[PDB]
C-alpha cells in the first residue's frame, strides 16, 4: 500500500468512499474537491477530476445512494452547501465533470459537516453550521435533482468549536440522527407529527467531540454509535429502543494517549477504527459479551 | 510480528514513507474504513501533509488459495445435511461427522500447503500451522474413539496423537541432536544424552530413538563391559522396533515383555558404572510406563501426557489425571499459542479455544466452532448471544466475506446465514436484505443469482432497485438509433 | 436519592421487572451524566462509577471488583443475567484478579463455572471423602461427567467404593 499526492495545495479535511468503495472524494482548504478512481487492473488510485467547488475552505463531503444518481455533496466555511451531479459524458482532469445541482445559502454561519440521510427515507441530507442550527434538505421530487426544500430547522445551542453528525443507517428502525456539538452529543428522532425531537443524549464527554458515527445495525435491533473525543477517549454506546430510548455505555478506551480525531465503522458494523494524536489507527471488534477489544494497530 | 503498548498487533502503515515522526509533535490523523476490506484510507489534516495513505486491514487474506479454502469448507458444511445440529442415529451420526472433520482438517492442510509455496513462510503461514496443531489435538480427543478406549481404533488413534505431538513444534530439531554428539565421560554417560533418548521415546520417535543408541555403546562398550547390560539394551532396541500400532492385544503382550525385561535387568548383577546402571533402568521404566519416571524425563507437559498414553494406560479416561500430573511437572508455555487451547481441549472446556483460533484465522475458528457443535462439544438478534456461540462466529464470518470483495464467496457468505440453524426465518430475511445492496455485481450471471434470492426470500424492494439498474443501462442503450 | 430508592427495590422475583429496573437505572445515569454539577469534580466521578456499576458497565464492574468472583456476580446482577456469557464473564474476571490459593474453594468453582467439573472431585475428597463421593455421584446423575474398583467404571462410581470401603474400617 503506497500513498499518492492528493494534489491539494492546502490541508485536506474529509475523504469519503462512494457506495461501492471504488472512488474517494477529497476536499481541503484549497477550495477544491477531488474524486479519485481505483483502477481495477493496477491497484493504483488516479485523479478522476479536480475543480474549485467553494470560495472558502471546504470541510465535509458525502456521496448519495447510487439509486439517486452520482451526487456528491459538500459544505464549506463560505456558509453554504453545494451539490454536484457527475456528468458521465465528459472528460477527466477537466473541471467540467461536475455541476452545481444547487446551493444552500440558508446557513447564516460557516458550516462544518453535512451527511446524506439513509436511502430508505428518500434523498435527504443534514448539515450543521456554526450558528448551531441543524437544517434538513430534500429534493421532495427525485426527478428534478435541483430543487431542495427546507424540511426541518432545529437549533442545538449557543456559540461561545467543533461539529459533525451521522444518521442511523438501519432501514428497519424509525428515522433518527445523532448530532454532536462541542462537548455535547444529542440524538434526534422523527415524531408521530413528522417533526424532529430530542430522543436522548450520549453522556460522558469531557472535551469537544471530534468525530461520531452511527453503525449498521445488521442482524441486530440495538443501535451502536461511537465517539471520538478531544479528551482522548473512544466511547461506544448501546441505544436500545423499547421517551422510549435507552442509552448504555459499553466500552471506553484511552489507548490513544492524545485525541480521538476520526472514528469510523465497517460496512456491516463489524469493525470500528480510531485515529488520533498518537498517529496510530486502532481497529476494534466486539466480544460475545459485547465489550470491545482492539484487534490490530497501524502507525507512522 | 510486533505487539505494542496497548496490547494487540502493531503494523507499519508504509515501508518508506512514515508521515508522523518525533514524540511530542502530534497531528490530527483521520482514518476511514472502506466498503472493501483491502481498500481503506488514512489521511492527515495539516499543512505539508497532503498525501492519501490507503491501508488494508491488518492480516487480511486475499489469497486465491484462501477463497479456495473458504469454498471447500463451505461444501463440507452444506453437505452435513441436518447433521450440523446435535439434538439436545447414535453411531451413524458421529461417524459421518468425524469424517467431515478429516475433510476439514485436510482442506486446511492443502491451503497450508499452497501457502508455504507462494509466499515462503510469511506471518499467515505459522498462524495456520498452529491453527492446524490445535485442530489435530481436537480430533485426537473427540473425533476418533467415539465412545470406547484406545482399543476400538488403536491404529487410527495412536496415529493421530503421534501426528499431533510432532506436527506441533520442530523439536527435537536435527540441529540440536548433533551437539549431543560432540569431558571424562563418553557420549552415553551424561544425562544430556539420555534426557534426549527418553524424549525421543516419549514422543514415539522410536525410529530415531534407536538411531541415537546405535551411535555409541550398544554394540561397543556394553558388549565389552557387562553381559547382562549389553543384553537388556539389545532386547529393548529390538522390542522398540516393533511397538504395537495396530492391534490392542499386541500392546498388552508388548508391555508384558517390556515389564519382564525391566524386571530381569532389575534384579540381576551389574558390572557397568553404578550410574550408567540407573540411566538404563530409567530408560526401561519409561518404556514400561512408570508414571513416576515418565514425568521426570519429560521436558514439557504435552510430552509426559503422550508417554502416559503410549507406555502406561491407553485410556482417555485418565485423560484428566494425565494432564494434571503433566502440567504440575512443567507449566504451559505462553510463547506458543496452541498450548493453552489444547490443555483446554483435553480438559474438556472447548468453548475457550474458539476465541484464540479466531485471532489466528477467523475462518478456521468459525468452522472449527461449527463442527464442534455438531459433535456436541458446546429477540430479533440473529447476531446475538442467544443463538449458539457456534452460529455466532459463523455469521461473524459471513459478514466478513461481504467486505472482502470476492464476488465468489458472496454466495458462500449468504447461504451461510440462511443455514444457521439458529434464528427466525425472518431474522435472516433482514440481515440478507441489508447485506445485499452491497453485492459487488457485474455479469448478467451475478445478476440472475441476485434475483433468485429476491425469490427464495421475497425482497420485493431490492428487486425493484435492480430493475432500476437495468433502467440506467437501457437508457444509455437507447443512445444507438444509429 | 433516586438510586438509594431504586436499590431498595432490586428485582429478585420477576424477569420483566429486571428489565424495567435496568431501564430506569440507565435513564438515571443518563440524566445525571449530561447535566450540571456543583460538587467536587472528583466526587462527581465516584457517583457516575457507582451508577455505571449499578448499570452493569462491564468496564467499571471490573475496575471496582476486589476478587474474581465479585466481578463475576455483578455481571449477572447488573448487566446480562445469562449463563451463556458464563465463559466470558469468568475470563474478564480472572484476567482482572487472579484466583487465590489461600482458599481451597476458589479454583474448584472456576472449574465448575468453566465446565470442567471432574477436576473438583479430587479436591473435595481431601476435604471430606464423604461429601466428595456423593457430589461426584449426583454430578454423574445430572450428566456432568473384574476391576469393580477400577477407572474403567466412572470416576464417580470409583469414589463411592472408596468411601464404601473406608467405612468398613
Amino acid at each position: 500500500m503506497q500513498p499518492f499526492d492528493s494534489g491539494h495545495d492546502d490541508l485536506v479535511h474529509d475523504v469519503v468512499y462512494d457506495f461501492y468503495g471504488r472512488h474517494v472524494a477529497t476536499c481541503s482548504s484549497d477550495q477544491h474537491i477531488k474524486v479519485f478512481k481505483l483502477d481495477k487492473d493496477t491497484s493504483n488510485w488516479e485523479l478522476s477530476d479536480s475543480w474549485r467547488a467553494h470560495d472558502s475552505s471546504i470541510v465535509a463531503i458525502d456521496w448519495a445512494s447510487p439509486e439517486y444518481g452520482r451526487i456528491i455533496a459538500s459544505a464549506s466555511y463560505d456558509k453554504t452547501v453545494k451539490l454536484w451531479e457527475e456528468d458521465p459524458d465528459q472528460e477527466e482532469c477537466s473541471g467540467r465533470r461536475w455541476n452545481k445541482l444547487c446551493t444552500l445559502n440558508d446557513s447564516k454561519g460557516s458550516l462544518y459537516s453535512v451527511k446524506f440521510a439513509p436511502a430508505h427515507l428518500g434523498l435527504k441530507l443534514a448539515c450543521l453550521g456554526n450558528d448551531g442550527i441543524l437544517r434538513l434538505y430534500d429534493a421532495l421530487e427525485p426527478s428534478d435533482l435541483r430543487s431542495w426544500t427546507l424540511t426541518s430547522e432545529m437549533k442545538v445551542l449557543s456559540i461561545p468549536s467543533d461539529f459533525c453528525l451521522s444518521w442511523c443507517p438501519s432501514r428497519f428502525s424509525p428515522e433518527k440522527l445523532a448530532v454532536s456539538a462541542l462537548e455535547q452529543a444529542i440524538i434526534y428522532q422523527r415524531g408521530k407529527d413528522g417533526k424532529l425531537h430530542v430522543a436522548a443524549k450520549l453522556p460522558g464527554h469531557k472535551s469537544l467531540i471530534r468525530s461520531i458515527s452511527w453503525a449498521p445495525s445488521i442482524g441486530r435491533w440495538y443501535q451502536l454509535i461511537a465517539t471520538g473525543c478531544k479528551d482522548g477517549r473512544i466511547r461506544i454506546f448501546k441505544i436500545t429502543e423499547k421517551s422510549n430510548l435507552q442509552v448504555e455505555l459499553l466500552s471506553e478506551h484511552d489507548d490513544h494517549n492524545g485525541e480521538v480525531w476520526s472514528v469510523s465503522w465497517n460496512l456491516t458494523g463489524t469493525i470500528l477504527s480510531s485515529a488520533g494524536d498518537d498517529g496510530k489507527v486502532r481497529l476494534w471488534k466486539a466480544t460475545y459479551s459485547n465489550e470491545f477489544k482492539c484487534m490490530s494497530v497501524i502507525t507512522a | 510480528k510486533r505487539d505494542p503498548v496497548s496490547g494487540a498487533i502493531l503494523v507499519p502503515m508504509t515501508v518508506n514513507d512514515q508521515p508522523i515522526e518525533k514524540n511530542g509533535d502530534k497531528m490530527p490523523l483521520k482514518f476511514k474504513l472502506g466498503p472493501l476490506s483491502y481498500q481503506n484510507m488514512a489521511f492527515i489534516t495539516a499543512k505539508d501533509k497532503y498525501k492519501l495513505y490507503p491501508v488494508r486491514i491488518p492480516r487480511l487474506d486475499t489469497s486465491k488459495e484462501f477463497s479456495a479454502y473458504v469454498s471447500g469448507l463451505f461444501e463440507i458444511y452444506r453437505d452435513l445435511g441436518d447433521d450440523r445440529v446435535f439434538n439436545v442415529f447414535a453411531k451413524e451420526h458421529n461417524a459421518t461427522v468425524n469424517l467431515a472433520m478429516e475433510a476439514i482438517l485436510n482442506e486446511l492442510e492443502v491451503f497450508i500447503g499452497r501457502v508455504k509455496d507462494q509466499d515462503g513462510r510469511v506471518n499467515r503461514f505459522y498462524e495456520l500451522e498452529e491453527s492446524l496443531t490445535v485442530l489435530n489435538c481436537l480430533r485426537t480427543m473427540y473425533f476418533i474413539l467415539d465412545g470406547q478406549d484406545v482399543e476400538e481404533n488403536r491404529s487410527e488413534f495412536i496415529e493421530s496423537l503421534l501426528n499431533w505431538i510432532n506436527r506441533s513444534d520442530g523439536e527435537p530439531d536435527e540441529e540440536y541432536i548433533e551437539q549431543v554428539f560432540s569431558a571424562g565421560k563418553k557420549v552415553f554417560e551424561t544425562q544430556y544424552f539420555w534426557k534426549l533418548l527418553n524424549q525421543l521415546v516419549l514422543r514415539g520417535l522410536l525410529s530415531q530413538a534407536i538411531g541415537c543408541i546405535e551411535r555409541s555403546d550398544l554394540l561397543p562398550y556394553l558388549s565389552d563391559t557387562c553381559a547382562v547390560s549389553f543384553d537388556a539394551v539389545s532386547d529393548s532396541i529390538e522390542l522398540l522396533k516393533q511397538y504395537p500400532k495396530d492391534s490392542s492385544s499386541t500392546f498388552r503382550e508388548w508391555k508384558n515383555l517390556v515389564l519382564k525385561l525391566s524386571q530381569a535387568f532389575g534384579s540381576s548383577a551389574t558390572d557397568i558404572s553404578g550410574e550408567l546402571r540407573d540411566y538404563i533402568e530409567d530408560f526401561l521404566l519409561v518404556i514400561g510406563g512408570n508414571q513416576r519416571k515418565i514425568l521426570q524425563y519429560s521436558r514439557t507437559w504435552y510430552e509426559s501426557f503422550c508417554g502416559f498414553l503410549l507406555y502406561y494406560i491407553p485410556s482417555l479416561e485418565l485423560s484428566a489425571e494425565y494432564l494434571q500430573m503433566s502440567l504440575e511437572a512443567n507449566v504451559v508455555d505462553i510463547t506458543n499459542d496452541w498450548e493453552q487451547p489444547c490443555v483446554d481441549i483435553i480438559s474438556g472446556k472447548i468453548h475457550s479455544i474458539l476465541p484464540v483460533m479466531e485471532s489466528l484465522d477467523s475462518c478456521t475458528a468459525a468452522f472449527t466452532a461449527m463442527i464442534c457443535e455438531a459433535k456436541g462439544l458446546i429477540l430479533e438478534d440473529l447476531f446475538s448471544y442467544r443463538n449458539g456461540m457456534a452460529s455466532y462466529m459463523l455469521n461473524s464470518f459471513a459478514f466478513e466475506l461481504c467486505s472482502l470483495g470476492d464476488k465468489e464467496l458472496w454466495p458462500v457468505a449468504i447461504g451461510l446465514i440462511a443455514l444457521s440453524a439458529t434464528g427466525t426465518r425472518s431474522a435472516k430475511k433482514m440481515v440478507i436484505a441489508e447485506l445485499l445492496p452491497h453485492y459487488p455485481f457485474v455479469t448478467n450471471d451475478d445478476i440472475e443469482w441476485m434475483l433468485s434470492i429476491c425469490v427464495e426470500w421475497r425482497l420485493p424492494e431490492i428487486a425493484k432497485e435492480i430493475y432500476t439498474t437495468l433502467g440506467n443501462q437501457m437508457l444509455s442503450a437507447h443512445n444507438i438509433i444509429e
